[PDB]
DNA sequence: GCATCCGTGAGTCGAGG
DNA sequence: TATAATGGGAGCTGTCACGGATGC
RNA sequence: UCGA
């Protein structure tokens, strides 16, 4: 980019970096159900290692694992997501095996069901926000008051 | 640009919010009649007809005008649902 | 595909604030036209909706009176513009429509360097955002006189560029 | 006025017929001129001689074959939208070979599309055009091998479908391997199978060192020809069981088989050249006594196993050298589809011979023309290389005809075309124009036939040269093929000459396509002229030497997109290609022999000639072409003129006095004008449409069906339910619009009337019955109207009518109207305007007079063009053309200023002193001094370096008209323009892309079947298509609600987008949107694959979203 | 019949079924006109007695979706059939005068 | 003397100072006074505008 | 004040290159196989090509046009690879409270790796403008909170201090350390480069990422 | 691989 | 009830069984003449719905 | 462990027919 | 409702990177 | 096939 001449702030390609380190390989069980060579997200397996800490067994050995753009596009957990990537029949065939439930999570499942995207206005932190003027907050602040 | 936009990006943590404030507030007063209004008689917004000076018709440029005022409270959980819809469609009758 | 959308030619917008674009009269009618429906019974147009679609069924059938009744419609609304590739989020920006005569898009020579586009032919596409909470999006937060800057660099997207440099630098 | 030509180099021969490449091949094709006789192993008469014989009656045979003439003329034809063909008969005779009984007939094939005159076809009423079609000639090939350096891949590739493929390699174990249709066997066995002995194998390939050791394998000369053959069979057909006279079949149809496998006759000639042999036949291989006789793979061998071992005088091949790729034409496309249909034709005729009385049978009982008609109809109406023609003017269908594609059937797949294929070779030079091809992703796919280039029978592109001999160049012109022309040193076309002699002692030249610097002595051969190194479109650009090559493309183009104008004028410079352009194209009515003009008409011309005899010219007015421009001929002669043979006698469309008008001449000024040129924009003046500049006639065809349906018939008719006579006031008695009426849209063209469907009154439509008391009719108004900004005037009705003399329709059709609405269309704000130099942009603003910056003797300008247009263009061509139309201007002269041989810097500089003393003495004879404001310029241009300093007023303004700059006048100040402007004469079109064709909007209208989408198109009236970038153009602006709003109540949401227009309608803020139609859809679509889709709500409880309409 | 998915401009592009318009469902402005149609029917319904309105519902079928006779209507009301005739007449006579009053009803006649 | 790079900075130290609001009003300003002065300044190209040093 | 030099030196149009075509040499050329020629055009525009010239000049254009043809594509391509990677990230919270971060060095290695030099000031911005600190920061008297946002002054202040010595790397939140769950924390982000303020949360930053990455590709060369 | 080669060869075995 | 999860499964013989309105006995599409609906065909009205709205 | 075949992908809108 | 008839026939293939199964 |  630099050598093209273009000015690109280091934080998105760190952000696609991010999304790209997200799984890794069990080098060892431990005390868990989890398989060896068996591939999950890093989060889920800090989850399962922080409750077998916890609850004083052994955590699993893990290795960090490093996949490009498409092979984490496709590994995502969302399967509306990834049939709708690419590769829709393996994504579906296995996700259908598995029973899978997408939690419509992302931006991709909600659009495909039109719901309202969990971002900008329709993120849950901005969205139940109301609105009063004060003679309208007066006349309901007596009507709670009179009770 | 909007006017007063970096005031009104000023009044909240996140644009979005803002964004939804002035949304839910212009449907407030498109469904009332504008009867709810905070806003003092010289300071409706007015659209130029063939006539003369009307009321502009806009909500969202009403909800944003209120909105700079500060007569407008904002927040989460200010008052149960029903309770706010009920209480003012008895002030403003639609 | 969607509805209350169309298209056209661009052309350069001089004249135009930032925040406006000229949209063209019959193109304006057409996307607004259940607005303008409302809008003409309310006034004295039309006795009722249907007789009022029906008035502007056929072209000659149509009077002075709906236009002004058009801009009485359209007031602190806005519309989408895009222009296809759509690269990043500039491609498509919101503008306070100006009704013009003729069929062009009239296109603000500070935003064409985010559509990436020029006058060799180039055309967009327009949209109309219906509800108050659309409305309220496109005008807070994708109002092209509020994205001043790149997401991207943080750079100044909309700056002087051609003639504008030529002759401030003259 | 008077035309000035420069240049010093003389045109040695002319253009060659420019359709030519079209019409000779198509001719050779058929050969309907000659005695069958006479006729060749050519054409389709060579797809007879395959075809038949046909055996196993037995016997039936081919004779000879005839073509009528047409049932229609060309004007007819595209008046019914038939097809322009003759029919084919066929002399056939049944044979028996015991009986000895011989029963022959003639047997009518079906038609044979008919090429017109001007090389073009008519399918369906619609004008076509056979695109020529480049490939790998066939041959034999050797490439190194990617993988393994040092070793080499040897290839026998012959036509397309005639067979295929082979491949020799040496593989790492040292064995010969041959592919065929993906097998890899070793070549030892088929060598055995051809009847090669140890003995002769080691002989002919023992001279390279251990290579022929890999070749040798005992168990295969173990065995005769027979087993070995059989082996062969056993591989190359698994689980087919290995019969004898199955296996020689086999690899008789696969190698030996002429009516299979045929190389061409280039293939032919290639492979002799290539391998220093003689081919008796076609094949690879012959049948000869019972057993199989070689006669390429042995020397292909032997090539490959001497290249491998670096044996010298033999190298690889450059696959894309032009002498390695061929071209395909009309006549030889068409020839291929005959032959298959013919081929067809040939298992129905078995298939026939099999079934039936063995006693009578006729060749008519036998033979089935039906796939043959299917065979040659599908190729003219859904073949890749059959392309709807483009007349939107002359030089458009000029073009088309001189197109080569890399693609089509045959051709390359675009996922196989790499950057090999679309580069330019250095053997295009003076074969394929280098310049004109798309933009975009067909780049170097299509491309345009050189403008001297020739293709000769053999398929191959051959360009024009001059013998040079002792230093002498000679008048003998030589068309070379590439393979040919790199044997030769070859000097430029612009090398200095004394008469016939060379004069100078250094001259430039290519040996190979490299340039090198020779003496006369070395120069065999002399380039006949520039022109022949690139297309006419691209020979149609002056000063083309000064515009950067990408530029000259655009302009190049966008020369066939211009409009023909009803003012249209021929360019201020030209080219000199002007003339043969508008007379190859058959555009122009011209002179046949000498005589008199007796008659001169708007419809008519009457000639008579030396002769005697008088000759009647129909005119061509106001006729509609397929992309909807007027094409119409006016007479440029008068009654009593003296005319000779070739004169002109009335100018075509887009012509003025037999030159090419693509455009208008205009007066521009190169300056910013307030930001309304910015970014390619155009500034033009009220004053082009006041005196109708760029006008153009448009004629767009409207159609309808009257039908029968079992509901009852559909009929045109002036009673129309609910209308007034309002409505109705154009209308005829029949209910068609009359001739001359003006339509605008939502009027009616045709009135029509369909019995409704059945129709079960809702509670509401029987109650406003009653109420009204009025009986609901059988019929409703389907009658067409006009489509939403369009219409015009009307110039022409079409009825046809069932019953009628001459008129059967397709089934159940009662009958069909057309209407023919013509427009005319003045310049506006957006439409599209470009110079032959690549400069191209939308008109942004349209001044008034008074507006528009003016020369100081008070003339205005007409277009305004931004400078900054032409430095990262870097084409130079518009400013020295803008200069020499100044020059131009005020001499009242027209120059020709042909590409690489152009005006030159100082005589441009003449002529503009010339000028200068007409545009000033006038001035200085009128009474009129030095302005003020002209002489503040002129401080301006003194402090600018433009002028000297010291010299009077006058001298510095011709010092400044040397330099193409005037000074000009702000029309809304009387300020001048603080510097001095370029202004001239600029040859300036006007695009078939205007905004009033491009302009679309829509509210709501019709819906997707199965989505409920709305539908795409401006003519569906449909909505813009919201695409997955625009979607993420949303998301990232964090508006969930517009986007939403996107997704259901703008598409596919039938409850909410109900709702929507309601509440718009009724005055209500929209409505919470539901879950879109075509995520039901795809909840369906994949429960039809065994999968069940649950929508579950928080607690896992399923949630549906169909209300109980789907579940029991 | 002919392909929903055969090719106009080759292959990939487009489908010849997407270009045919679905004639079936109901656009937002027919079901809008419905629903408006509705409306005013029941505007010009409630300027008569109920008991008119009721009969003329009834024998119109906008109340259980059939006709019913003038013995069905006639029985329902307790009268005889000639007596609901005349009370459905005198209300479709009413109904004519209020609309040649008003003309509200004229633009749905088409 | 102001050319692009300097031209954007100004928009990049306008925007922080004084708002998008302000910010639109100077991009609007600089846009209009551009174009006006550009018009009159008497810019165009001739082919001698393209000049070959004697150096070459 | 030549209109060629004025257009050229503000910026308004055109290259030292396309200005040297026009008026000095057109230069060097590629063979069709990537391969220069050895004779270069002497000729400019303005003088104007010979026939042999404009015909070895069509093999650069066209080679260009076909790669630029052959690139959009694979422009695109990745581009929508990007967003699907991407598309869940949005900023779910104000803080997640990571103690970890990145440290942005000031400082490259020389290619003779003689020694340390100091970065050029475009990338040390495109690393670190619009980041909050991880870390407390003292350098020329001036201090810089932990939590601070730092501005292009604050940028061009530390490296002036990396020029004097101070500072030759900064601690700074970033989304690779970011520990919010499906996305990342208002502090871990920093700027909304746009509006040149702290991101709001709930702006979807990973389809802008992605176009943010996508659009320059066709100009990549 | 291919059908009907398949039952042309099952036919072959009777 | 709010959709907030979407699950896809195996349909299971008898899940396949309950879903469906009827089996399609015949490969039957509409009558040549009548050019309604065969009896059992694809689109019989039998099985998957009214053609008219509540007829 | 390392050649090889198989399946999978390969820019967006818009126009014409 | 009856001579006897018994294994098909198309078929040009100028791209590339990858992942996963397979073959020595 | 064409336009960006
Ligand atoms: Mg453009
Ligand atoms: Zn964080």
């Amino acid at each position: 980019y630099r050598a093209q001449g273009v000015k690109l702030h280091d934080k998105h390609i760190e952000i696609v970096v991010r999304q790209m380190m997200k799984y890794v390989e069990v080098t060892d069980p431990g005390d868990s159900r989890l398989l060896e060579g068996q591939v999950l997200e890093k989060w889920d397996v800090e989850a399962l290692n922080e409750r077998l800490i916890a609850e004083g067994k052994t955590p699993v050995a893990w290795k960090p694992l490093l996949m490009g753009v498409t092979k984490s596009a496709l590994s995502t957990k969302s399967w509306l997501s990834a049939a709708s990537f690419q590769n829709t029949t393996h994504v579906l065939t296995e996700a259908a095996i598995a029973g899978k439930k997408d939690e419509l999570i992302g931006l991709k499942e909600n659009v495909i069901l039109g719901r309202l995207i969990p971002a900008g206005t329709g993120s849950d932190f901005v969205r139940f926000t109301q609105v009063v003027d004060q003679k309208t907050l007066k006349a309901i602040e007596e009507a709670r008051k009179e009770a | 640009a909007e006017p007063g936009i970096d005031k009104l990006f000023g009044m909240v943590d996140s644009k979005y919010r803002l964004t939804v404030v002035v949304a839910k507030r212009a449907q407030q007063l498109l469904r009332h009649g504008f009867k709810n209004t905070v806003l003092e008689p010289e300071e409706r917004p007015k659209m130029q007809t063939l006539e003369g000076l009307f009321d502009d018709p806009n909500a969202v440029t009403w909800a944003m005008k209120e909105l700079l005022t500060g007569r407008l409270v904002f927040g989460e959980n200010l008052v149960p649902e029903d309770r706010l819809q009920k209480e003012m469609e008895r002030l403003y009758p639609v | 595909r969607v509805d209350y959308s169309g298209r056209s030619v661009i052309v350069v917008g001089p004249q135009l604030k930032l925040h406006q674009c000229g949209l063209p009269k019959r193109m304006a009618l057409e996307l607004f036209k259940p607005f303008l429906l409302k809008k003409m019974e309310e006034k004295g147009i039309a006795p009722n909706v249907k007789a009022a679609r029906r008035m502007l069924e056929r072209q000659r059938d149509i009077k002075d009176e709906v236009w002004d009744a058009l801009e009485e419609v359209i007031h602190g609304k806005v519309v989408l513009l895009n222009r296809a590739p759509t690269l990043h989020r500039l491609g498509i920006q919101a503008f306070q429509p100006v009704l013009v005569e003729g069929q062009s898009i009239q296109l603000h020579p500070l935003v064409c360097e985010a559509f990436n586009a020029d006058f060799d032919g180039d055309q967009m596409a327009v949209h109309v955002p219906l509800s108050s909470f659309a409305q309220a999006e496109a005008r807070i937060q994708m109002l092209s006189a509020h994205n001043l800057l790149s997401p991207a660099s943080g750079e100044p997207l909309a700056k002087p560029s051609r003639d504008i440099i030529l002759g401030l630098y003259y | 006025m008077e035309i000035k030509r420069f240049g010093r180099i003389r045109e040695v021969i002319p253009l060659p017929p420019l359709t030519e490449i079209q019409v000779e091949s198509y001719r050779r094709a058929l050969q309907a001129d000659v005695p069958p006789e006479k006729r060749e192993n050519v054409g389709i008469q060579a797809a007879f001689r395959e075809t038949f014989p046909i055996e196993e009656g037995l016997v039936l045979d081919f004779l000879e074959y005839r073509l009528g003439e047409p049932p229609f003329p060309q004007d007819e034809c595209r008046e019914k939208d038939l097809t322009y063909q003759a029919p084919l008969y066929a002399r056939l005779q049944l044979i028996h070979k015991d009986t000895g009984l011989i029963k022959e007939d003639e047997v009518f094939l079906g038609h044979i599309p008919l090429m017109t005159e001007d090389g073009s076809f008519i399918i369906n009423g619609a004008d076509r055009v056979i695109v020529s079609q480049i490939h790998r000639s066939p041959g034999v090939y050797f490439t190194p091998d990617p993988a393994r350096p040092g070793r080499y891949i040897a290839s026998i590739i012959p036509l397309p479908k005639r067979g295929p493929w082979i491949d020799l390699e040496v593989e790492p174990n040292g064995v010969v391997s041959m592919k065929v249709n993906k097998r890899k066997f070793p070549l030892v066995l088929l060598l055995r199978v051809l009847g090669y002995d140890q003995e002769t194998l080691a002989r002919e390939l023992g001279a390279y060192g251990e290579l022929v050791q890999g070749l040798m394998d005992e168990s295969v000369f173990a065995m005769r020809p027979e087993e070995a053959l059989i082996r062969l069979f056993t591989l190359l057909r698994p689980g087919d069981p290995p019969k004898r006279d199955k296996a020689v079949a086999y690899v008789y149809g696969l190698i030996a088989d002429p009516r299979r496998y045929d190389l061409g006759e280039a293939g032919r000639y290639k492979a002799e050249e290539k391998l220093g042999i003689r081919l008796s036949g076609r094949t690879l291989a012959r049948f000869e006594d019972g057993e199989f006789k070689d006669e390429v793979f042995l020397p292909t061998l032997r090539y490959l196993f001497a290249l491998t071992a670096g044996v010298p005088g033999h190298e690889v091949d450059d696959i894309d050298h032009l002498g390695n790729r061929r071209i395909r034409t009309v006549g030889e496309l068409m020839t291929d589809q005959f032959r298959v249909g013919l081929a067809r034709l040939a298992r129905g005729v078995r298939e026939r011979m099999l079934m039936g009385s063995e006693d009578s049978l006729t060749p008519a009982k036998l033979v089935n023309s039906r796939p043959l008609e299917a065979a040659i109809r599908e190729f003219f109406s859904r073949s890749q290389l059959s392309q709807f023609k483009d007349e939107t003017n002359p030089l458009s269908s000029l073009r088309h005809k001189r197109r080569i594609s890399a693609l089509g059937p045959g051709g390359l797949t675009r996922e196989r075309a790499g950057f090999d294929v679309r580069d330019v070779h250095r053997t295009h030079y003076g074969r394929i124009c280098p310049v004109e091809t798309p933009e975009g992703a067909n780049i170097g796919l299509i491309t345009s036939l050189a403008a001297y280039a020739r293709v000769d029978e053999l398929g191959f592109i051959r360009t024009p040269y001059r013998r040079v001999v002792g230093g002498v160049v000679t008048d003998e012109v030589v068309y070379m093929t590439a393979t040919e022309e790199d044997r030769y040193t070859i000097a430029q076309a612009n090398t200095p000459l004394e008469g016939n002699r060379i004069a100078a002692e250094r001259v430039v030249a290519r040996r190979k396509g490299e340039p090198v610097i020779v003496s006369p002595e070395e120069v065999e051969f002399m380039d006949v002229s520039p022109k022949q190194v690139f297309s006419v479109n691209t020979n149609l650009i002056p000063f083309l030497e000064h515009d950067d090559a990408n530029r000259a493309l655009m302009g190049s183009n966008m020369q066939t997109q211009a409009v023909p104008l009803i003012r249209a004028q021929a360019p201020v410079v030209m080219t000199g290609l002007e003339e043969r352009v508008v007379r190859d194209s058959l555009a122009a009515l011209y002179a046949e022999e000498d005589g008199e003009v007796a008659k001169v008409d708007g419809n008519r011309i009457v000639v008579r000639y030396e002769d005697g005899r008088l000759v009647e010219y129909p005119l061509r007015r106001f006729y509609r072409s397929n992309q909807g421009t007027a094409l119409d001929q006016r007479p440029r002669v008068v009654v009593g003129q003296r005319v000779r043979k070739g004169d002109l006698l009335a100018d075509g469309p887009a012509s003025e006095n037999g030159f090419l008008a693509l455009g208008q001449n205009v007066l521009v000024a190169i300056m910013p004008f307030d930001g309304y040129n910015f970014e390619d924009a155009i500034v033009i003046s009220e004053e082009l449409l006041k005196r109708d500049f760029y006008t153009s006639i448009h004629i767009e065809r409207y159609e309808i069906e009257a039908r029968d349906t079992k509901l009852g018939p559909e009929r045109i008719t002036r009673d129309i339910p609910h209308l007034s006579e309002a409505a109705l006031r154009d209308l005829d008695e029949e209910g068609v619009v009359r001739i001359g009426a003006e339509v605008k849209p939502g009027d009616i063209l045709v009135g029509r009337t369909s019995f409704k469907g059945e129709s079960e009154p809702t509670p509401e439509e029987r109650l406003l019955r009653s109420i009204f008391g009025e009986k609901a009719r059988d019929v409703k108004d389907t009658s067409l109207r006009v489509p939403p900004g369009e219409g015009g005037i009307v110039v022409r009705t079409v009825r046809l009518r069932r019953g009628d003399p001459g008129v059967e329709l397709k089934p159940g059709v009662r009958e069909v109207v057309r209407v023919y609405v013509a427009q005319k269309r003045k310049l506006q704000v957006g439409d599209k305007l470009a110079n032959r130099h690549g400069n191209k942009g939308v008109v942004a603003k349209i001044l008034p007079v008074e507006d528009m910056p003016h020369l100081p003797d008070g003339t205005p300008v007409d277009v305004i063009l931004n400078p900054l247009g032409v430095p990262s263009r870097m084409n130079l061509g518009q400013i020295l053309e803008t200069h020499l139309g100044l020059a131009g201007y005020f001499l009242g002269q027209r120059y020709i200023s042909p590409i690489f041989d152009g005006a030159k810097e100082p005589e441009i500089k003449e002529l503009l002193a010339q000028a200068f003393e007409v545009y000033f003495g006038k001035r200085k004879g009128e009474g009129f001094g030095v302005d003020k404001r002209e002489v503040e310029v002129l401080r301006r241009a003194e402090k600018l370096g433009l002028v000297t300093p010291g010299k009077t007023p006058e001298e510095q303004l011709k010092e400044l008209f040397l330099q193409g700059k005037v000074v000009l006048y702000d029309g809304r100040t009387g300020e001048p323009i603080e510097g001095p402007i370029v202004v001239g004469q600029m040859f300036i079109m006007k695009l078939y892309h205007m905004v009033e064709d491009k302009m679309h909007a829509r509210s709501t209208g019709p819906y997707s079947l199965i989505t409920q989408q709305p539908l795409g198109g401006k003519a569906q009236f449909g909505g813009q298509r919201f695409g997955e970038m625009e979607v993420w153009a949303l998301e990232a602006y964090g508006a969930a609600h517009t986007l939403q709003e996107m997704l259901t109540l703008k598409s596919d949401d039938i409850e909410g987008r109900n709702a929507a227009y309601e509440a718009i309608i009724k005055g209500e803020d929209v409505p919470e949107p539901s879950v879109p139609e075509s995520f039901r859809v795809l909840v369906k679509e994949l429960q039809a694959l065994a999968l069940d889709v649950q929508t579950l709500d928080e607690k896992d409880n399923p949630v549906d979203i169909f209300e109980g309409l789907a579940s029991k | 019949p002919v392909s929903l998915e055969t090719p106009i401009g080759d292959e990939k592009d487009s489908f010849y079924g997407d270009f045919i318009p679905d004639e079936h469902l109901p656009s937002p402005v027919d079901a809008a006109t419905q629903s408006l149609l509705s409306e005013e029917l029941e505007k010009a319904l409630s300027k008569l007695s109920e008991r008119e309105a009721m009969v003329l519902k009834l024998r119109k079928g906008l109340i259980d979706g059939r006709e019913h006779t003038l013995e069905e209507v006639g029985a329902f009301f307790g009268v005889t059939r000639e007596r609901i005739r005349q009370i459905e007449n005198k209300a479709l006579r009413k109904l004519k005068y209020h609309e040649s009053r008003t003309r509200k009803l004229r633009d749905f006649l088409d | 003397p102001q050319e692009k790079n300097s031209l954007k900075d100004l928009v990049y130290q306008a925007f922080l100072r004084l708002g998008m609001e302000k910010t639109a009003r100077l991009l609007d300003a600089l846009k209009y006074y551009g174009f006006t002065f550009s018009t009159t300044s008497g810019i165009t190209i001739g082919i001698d505008d393209a000049v070959i040093p004697e150096e070459k | 004040f030549n209109p060629l030099y004025v257009m050229a030196q503000s910026g308004a149009r055109g290259n030292p290159q396309q200005i040297r075509q026009l008026c000095g040499l057109r230069g060097l050329m590629q063979k069709p196989s990537g391969e220069t020629f050895e004779v270069p055009v002497r000729s400019s525009f303005r003088e104007g090509l010979t026939v042999l010239e404009y015909f070895i000049s069509s093999h650069g254009a066209r080679k260009g046009g076909a790669d630029t043809a052959l690139r959009t594509a694979d422009s695109g391509y990745l581009t929508r690879k990007l967003v699907d990677v991407t598309h869940e990230i949005v900023v779910r919270e104000a803080d997640c409270g990571t103690t970890n971060y990145i440290s942005v060095p000031l400082f490259q290695p020389d290619e003779v790796t003689r020694s340390l030099r100091l970065r050029k000031r475009a990338d040390i911005e495109a690393g670190l403008y619009g980041r909050v600190l991880a870390r407390e920061v003292e350098v020329l008297g001036v201090r810089l909170e932990e939590g601070r946002y730092l501005s292009m002054d604050d940028v061009h202040l530390l490296i002036k201090a990396a020029e004097a010595g101070e500072i030759q790397e900064v601690p700074v939140r970033s989304p690779l350390t970011c520990q919010t769950r499906y996305g990342v924390c208002q502090k871990c982000y920093g700027y909304d480069l746009s509006m040149a303020r702290p991101v709001s949360i709930g702006e979807a930053v990973g389809i802008v990422a992605a176009q943010s990455i996508g659009e320059p590709g066709t100009q990549l060369t | 691989s291919d059908p009907v080669r398949q039952y042309l060869h099952e036919i072959g075995q009777v | 009830k709010e959709v907030r999860k979407v699950r896809i499964a195996l349909a299971s013989p008898e899940k396949i069984r309950s879903w469906s309105y009827g089996e399609v006995e015949k490969p039957e599409t509409i009558n040549y003449r009548t050019l309604k609906p065969e009896r059992d065909g694809l689109f019989d009205e039998r099985i998957f719905g009214p053609i008219k709205d509540y007829e």
